[PDB]
RNA sequence: AGAACUGGCGAUGCGGGAUGCCGAACGUAGAGUUAAGGUGCCGGAAUACACGCUCAAGACAAAAGGUGUUAGUUCAUCUAGACAGCCGGACGGUGCCAUGGAAGUCGGAACCGCAGGAGUGUGUAACAACUCACCGGCCGAAUGAACUA
RNA sequence: AUACCGAAGCAGAAUUCGGUAA
C-alpha cells in the first residue's frame, strides 16, 4: 500500500510528564524516571497539548510500520512501569532437595548440586523474598524488560541436567505477575 | 513522452473507431492496423487509413483521477486489468502505467492494450487505496532526508539532509 | 509380526544377492531401492504393532515366581487398595 | 517401572508449572519456523522438504475436501 | 502475505427475524419489551414452558430495529420507532396475548438462581478453607463435598490466579483465599448464590400502541 | 546418427565482448559524425533525469515451498455492524452394542424440539470443567479464501 | 575424529533419532 502517512497517539496521565528531544525517552513519575534510546528506529514524535504524543511514520512501510507500532508499545509500557509499577513473582518447588535461595540472587542444593548458581541483581529491579508464603519469591521495578529478563535468567540458569523432563518436579517458574499499585 | 492520436479505418462501411497512444503518428498507424487484426480480420493493403488526427487534452490544467482498462498479454497468456491513476492528462496518466508495468510486470509498448481511459468526478468511487488516500482533504506531509547535488567534489560544512 | 520381519529380512537378503549375481547405467541403482521400499513400507502395521507392545512390555514388573509370594483377591475396592501399601 | 509410573507422579503433581505456556508457546514459534526453514535449507533438506510440505498441502485439500462432504450429508 | 458441523448464518437469518418481527407486530394482541438481565437457556425455556399464550422473540438488536423502523418518519405503526428505541442490552423482545394485570405478575413474582455478572461483586464472603480444597468449596457442608480433580490444577493457577498447588494428587492451599475472575470462581464453584429476574419495561398493544413505561424486576 | 539444404571461412585485417559472437571488410595523411560496446576507478565518456523493484544476491535450476517483499482477477461479508479481540448461551428427548468404566470427545450405525455437532480438542474410570462452529452484549469498514505476476 | 541442542513411556543406568560440526 506504501502509506504516505500513518501515527498513532499515547495516552499520558496527569501524573507522569514526558519531554522528547532527538528520539529520546524521558518518562517521569510518581515511581521515578525512565530513559531509552529509539535513534535507531527513526520515528517522529510530536506535542499536542501536553498529554498525548503522535509518533507518526512518513513513506514508510510494513517494516517501518513495525518498528513505529512497537515504539509506541514501549512508551506505553515504560508509562505503566513508571505509574503503576510492575510486579514479577516467582514460586519454586523441590521434590527431594530444598532450594536454599540466599542472597544479588544465589540459588543452592538444587536437586542436591553441589554448584552454586546465582544471576547478578539488574539496574531497576528489586527482590524481595516472600514473606509467610513458603518458597515464593517476589520481584518488582519499574522496567519490565529488567525484570523480566533477570526472571528468565533465574528460570534458566536452574534446570534439570538433561533428564527426565517429567519426573523431575524441581526448578523455578513465573507463578504470577501482577502490579505494584 | 507519448501523444495521443485518434484513427479510424474500413478497409476501403463500419469505420472502425479506435484511440491510440504512440510517440509519433507513425507508431500510431502500426499499431492500429496491428489492433485490426486482433478486433477484426483486415490487412494493410485492404484499404487506407481514412484519417488520423492528434487529440490535444482539453485543458491540461486540472488534476484528474484517470480510470483506465488496460490489457496485456504476459508471458503467459493475456489478461484484463483496470487501474486508477491520478494524473492531470491523459497522456501523462498513460505514460505512468506503462513505466508502472514495466518496472513490475515488465510489460511494455509491445505487449499492453489500452482498451478505455475515464476521469472518476466523485470521491469513494476510486477502489484503489493508493489513489484513494489522496482524495482526502488538504493535507500536510513532510519530505524527510532531502539532498542536494553538490557540483563541487569537496565540501567542508558537512552538508546535513534537513528540510 | 515377527514371521514378517523375518520375511522381510530374507527378501531383503534376496535382493542384495540378486545384484551381487551413462544413460544405461544410470538406471541400474534405481530399483534396489525402488524394491526395497515395496518390501519395507508394507511392514507398517506389524511395526506398529511391535512399537505399541514395546512400551507396554518395557516396564513390566518383577512378577518373580521363584521368591515366595502372596496374592490378595476378592471384590475390587473392598479396602483391599490399602493393604498392600 | 510400574505400568503408570509416570502418569502416576504427573497425576500426583502434576505436570510442569509452565509446561502449558511453553507449549503454547513453543507451538507459536513453530508457526513460523514453516517458513524460516523453507528459505534456507539446502540440498537434501530442502529436497525433503518440499516434498512434505507438497504432501502435506495435498493431505490438507483431502481433509478439508471430506470436511465439506461431512456437511452436505 | 503475513496474515493469521455447522455454517455461517448469512443474511437470510436476519431477515427470517425480520419477517417472524414484522408478523409478530400484528400476529399477537399484546407486545411487551425486556431487559432480562442475562441469558439463560434453561431459564429462557423456563420462561416458554411457565405459558402457552405468550412467546419471546429473541435476535439480533439492528435487525429488530430494521423490522420496527431506524427512524420515527417511517414507522409502519404508531409509537413503533419508541418500542424500537426501548429495547437495549440482551436483546429480548416478548409477545404475549393476556393483559397487563396477568403478565406484569409473572416478572415480579417469578426468579431463579444465576450466577454473578461481570463488573458485580460476589453476594457473599465466601472463603475455601485454608487447606485441602474440595470440588464444591469446601466451606460447605464437608460431608457431601469431595477433593478436587488433579488435573484441573493449571488452569485454577492460571484463569483463577489461586495460589492452588498439587500434593499427591490433592489440591491444597495454604491460606482461606476468597472468592471477570469474581464470577469465574462463583461459576467454577457452583456457588449461584445470585438470582435472575427478568425484568420488563413498557407495555405495548399492537392497536392502541400505549407506552405503559415502567420498570418492575 | 547419418541426412537432402541455405548464409559464413579456407586466403581475413580492425573496434567491441578481460580471451575465443556483433559491427565493419583494409593505400599513406589532416579534419568532423558514428556502428557494435560503454560513461564509479583500472578505462577515453554524465556518481545524468524519471517510474518501482531487491537484502542475498547480479553483470544447466523453473518440478515445487516461503508468516520473504509489491501489484491485479473470481466469490463472500456491506454502519440489518467488515475483520481481529474480550464476556455469556452453547439446552431438551439421551439412545442402544463394549457391562467394567464411556454420558459428544477409547471403538460399533446414521434424528431433531426451539444461536447452539447425538460433537473440533483438552481432561476425568466416566460424568465433572474449559473450548470451536454457531450465535448474542461487544467493537466501528474494510475484510476472509484461491488464483494471475 | 569429540562434544553441544530438541524429541522418545528418557524412573536411574543405558539406548535411538533431526541440526551444528572433521
Amino acid at each position: 500500500m506504501k502509506y504516505i502517512q500513518t501515527e498513532q497517539q499515547i495516552e499520558v496521565p496527569e501524573g507522569v510528564t514526558v519531554s522528547i528531544k532527538s528520539r529520546i525517552v524521558k518518562v517521569v513519575g510518581p515511581r521515578g524516571t525512565l530513559t531509552k534510546n529509539l535513534k535507531h528506529i527513526d520515528v517522529t514524535f510530536t506535542k499536542v497539548n501536553n498529554q498525548l504524543i503522535k509518533v507518526a511514520v512518513h513513506n514508510g512501510g510494513r517494516k517501518h510500520v513495525a518498528a513505529l507500532r512497537t515504539v509506541k508499545s514501549l512508551v506505553d509500557n515504560m508509562i505503566t512501569g513508571v505509574t503503576k509499577g510492575y510486579k514479577y513473582k516467582m514460586r519454586y518447588v523441590y521434590a527431594h532437595f530444598p532450594i536454599n535461595v540466599n542472597i544479588f540472587i544465589e540459588v543452592r542444593n538444587f536437586l542436591g548440586d553441589k554448584k552454586i548458581r546465582n544471576v547478578p541483581v539488574r539496574d531497576g529491579v528489586t527482590i524481595e523474598f516472600s514473606t509467610n508464603v513458603k518458597d515464593e519469591i517476589v520481584l518488582s521495578g519499574n522496567s519490565v524488560e529488567d525484570v523480566s529478563q533477570n526472571a528468565a535468567d533465574l528460570q534458566q540458569i536452574c534446570r534439570v541436567r538433561n533428564k527426565d523432563i517429567r519426573k523431575f518436579l524441581d526448578g523455578i517458574y513465573v507463578s504470577h505477575k501482577g502490579f505494584i499499585t | 513522452h507519448f501523444k495521443e492520436y485518434q484513427v479510424i479505418g474500413r478497409r476501403l462501411p463500419k469505420l472502425f473507431r479506435m484511440r491510440i497512444f504512440a510517440s509519433n503518428e507513425v507508431i500510431a498507424k502500426s499499431r492500429y492496423w496491428y489492433f485490426l487484426q486482433k478486433l477484426h480480420k483486415v490487412k494493410k493493403a485492404s484499404g487506407e487509413i481514412v484519417s488520423i488526427n492528434q487529440i490535444n487534452e482539453a485543458h491540461p490544467t486540472k488534476v484528474k483521477n484517470f480510470g483506465v482498462w488496460v490489457r496485456y498479454d504476459s508471458r503467459s497468456g493475456t489478461h484484463n486489468m483496470y487501474k486508477e491513476i491520478r494524473d492531470v492528462s491523459r497522456v501523462a496518466a498513460v505514460e505512468t502505467l506503462y513505466q508502472d508495468m514495466a518496472a513490475r510486470h515488465r510489460a511494455r509498448f509491445r505487449s499492453i492494450h489500452i482498451l478505455k481511459v475515464a476521469e472518476i468526478e466523485k470521491t469513494a468511487d476510486v477502489k484503489r487505496q493508493y489513489v484513494k488516500q489522496f482524495l482526502t482533504k488538504d493535507l500536510k506531509f513532510p519530505l524527510p532526508h532531502r539532498v542536494q547535488k553538490s557540483t563541487k567534489t569537496f565540501s567542508y560544512k558537512r552538508p546535513s539532509t534537513f528540510y | 509380526s515377527l514371521a514378517a520381519i523375518s520375511r522381510a529380512k530374507s527378501l531383503v537378503e534376496q535382493v542384495a544377492r540378486d545384484y551381487v549375481r551413462l544413460f544405461q547405467c544410470k538406471q541400474l541403482k534405481r530399483a534396489a531401492l525402488g524394491r526395497m521400499a515395496t518390501i519395507v513400507k508394507k511392514l507398517r502395521d506389524p511395526l506398529a504393532y511391535l512399537e505399541q507392545v514395546r512400551q507396554h512390555i518395557g516396564r513390566l514388573p518383577s512378577i518373580d515366581p521363584n521368591t515366595r509370594t502372596l496374592l490378595i483377591c476378592g471384590y475390587p475396592n473392598v479396602g483391599k487398595s490399602s493393604f498392600l501399601r | 517401572p510400574q505400568n503408570d509410573y509416570i502418569e502416576r507422579h504427573i497425576k500426583q503433581h502434576g505436570k510442569r508449572l509452565d509446561h502449558e505456556e511453553r507449549k503454547r508457546k513453543r507451538e507459536a514459534r513453530e508457526s513460523h519456523k514453516i517458513s524460516e526453514r523453507a528459505q534456507k535449507l539446502t540440498g537434501w533438506k530442502g529436497k525433503q522438504f518440499a516434498k512434505k510440505r507438497y504432501a502435506e498441502k495435498v493431505s490438507m485439500r483431502k481433509k478439508i475436501k471430506a470436511h465439506e462432504q461431512s456437511k452436505v450429508k | 502475505r503475513s496474515k493469521r458441523q455447522t455454517d455461517k448464518k448469512g443474511r437470510e437469518n436476519k431477515e427470517r427475524i425480520f419477517d417472524e418481527v414484522r408478523e409478530a407486530l400484528d400476529t399477537y394482541r399484546y407486545v411487551w419489551v425486556l431487559h432480562l438481565d442475562d441469558v439463560r437457556t434453561p431459564v429462557l425455556q423456563e420462561i416458554r414452558t411457565s405459558w402457552a399464550g405468550s412467546k419471546l422473540i429473541m435476535g439480533k438488536r439492528k435487525v429488530l430495529q430494521k423490522a420496527l423502523g431506524e427512524k420515527r418518519e417511517e414507522e409502519y405503526k404508531e409509537n413503533l420507532y419508541q418500542l424500537s428505541k426501548l429495547c437495549s442490552g440482551v436483546t429480548g423482545l416478548l409477545f404475549t396475548d393476556e393483559d397487563v394485570n396477568t403478565v406484569k405478575e409473572y416478572f415480579k413474582s417469578y426468579v431463579r438462581s444465576d450466577y454473578s455478572r461481570p463488573n458485580t461483586k460476589a453476594p457473599l464472603t465466601f472463603t475455601i478453607p485454608e487447606g485441602i480444597v474440595y470440588s464444591r468449596g469446601g466451606q460447605i457442608p464437608a460431608e457431601e463435598d469431595v477433593p478436587m480433580i488433579h488435573s484441573l490444577e493449571p488452569t485454577m493457577r492460571n484463569k483463577f490466579e489461586i495460589p492452588t498447588k498439587i500434593k499427591a494428587g490433592k489440591i491444597t492451599i495454604d491460606s482461606p483465599y476468597l472468592v471477570v475472575r469474581q464470577a469465574l470462581i462463583l461459576k467454577q464453584f457452583g456457588i449461584a448464590a445470585s438470582e435472575f429476574k427478568v425484568k420488563v419495561s413498557a407495555y405495548y398493544d399492537n392497536d392502541s400502541s400505549t407506552v405503559e413505561s415502567t420498570n418492575i424486576n
